[PDB]
């Protein structure tokens, strides 16, 4: 995020980091329950990648994080790689997350819920802060 | 869902 | 290098019709745009949440997807529109 | 454009 600010630690408890086997953060995701993470299909997650829950500072070794293995990747069958449309994947965890003060789920909308243009929302992540 | 134990500050 | 500490930003939703002024026919019905407000999602944010408060609870409205290649803060970012996708989520959870 |  360019021109954002640091979050309060633990205040976005559904936010996960997707890391490869070398420990490199490559995408975010969100917990929707103890067993499932939603992310973008174009992130290209495989069962060799790791879900890191409960993280705040990726440079600190002191945080009580959960490193969760991925059992199966469910890429939406309507995902179109050419247009990047329907850009959603579900990850079924091998190891359930343990919910706590710093690890818990985001709500899903109903299919008929409305979010109007001009509404102020929030986004979070460990993406670049400058290009 | 959707209600953090540690409230965000925006 | 990605930052060590988790970042946040508040930003407005746009309509797809207005987002098309920026991105033309690249905007599909399963996309929602947000930003162009002095902040931007950027590389490494992909897959993470765009949440809006609804009846007191944070609700997943978008999944960070694509946008400007330089993360321009005057151009809207594009997110997967979760309301268009939530049937599939529910069907997948129920079957697995 | 670029994936994010």
């Amino acid at each position: 995020i360019v021109n954002g600010e640091e979050a309060v630690p633990g205040s976005w408890p559904w936010q996960v980091s997707l890391q490869d086997k070398t420990g490199f953060h490559f995408c975010g995701g969100s917990l929707i329950n103890e067993n499932w993470v939603v992310t973008a299909a174009h992130c290209g997650v495989t069962t060799s990648d790791v879900v890191v829950a409960g993280e705040f500072d990726q440079g600190s070794s002191s945080e009580k994080i959960q490193k969760l293995k991925i059992a199966k990747v469910f890429k939406n069958s309507k995902y179109n790689s050419l247009t990047i449309n329907n850009d959603i994947t579900l990850l079924k965890l091998s190891t359930a997350a343990s919910f706590s003060q710093t690890v818990s789920a985001v709500c899903l909308p109903s299919a008929s819920d409305d979010f109007a243009a001009g509404t102020t929302c929030v986004t979070t992540g460990w993406g670049l802060t400058r290009y | 869902c959707g209600v953090p134990a540690i409230q965000p500050v925006l | 290098n990605t930052p060590d500490r988790l970042q946040q930003a508040s930003l407005p939703l746009l309509s797809n019709t207005n987002c098309k002024k920026y991105w033309g026919t690249k905007i599909k019905d399963a996309m929602i745009c947000a930003g162009a407000s002095g902040v931007s999602s950027c590389m490494g944010d992909s897959g993470g949440p765009l949440v809006c408060k609804k009846n007191g609870a944070w609700t997943l409205v978008g999944i960070v997807s694509w946008g400007s290649s330089t993360c321009s803060t005057s151009t809207p970012g594009v997110y997967a529109r979760v309301t268009a996708l939530v049937n599939w989520v529910q069907q997948t959870l129920a079957a697995n | 454009s670029w994936p994010w």
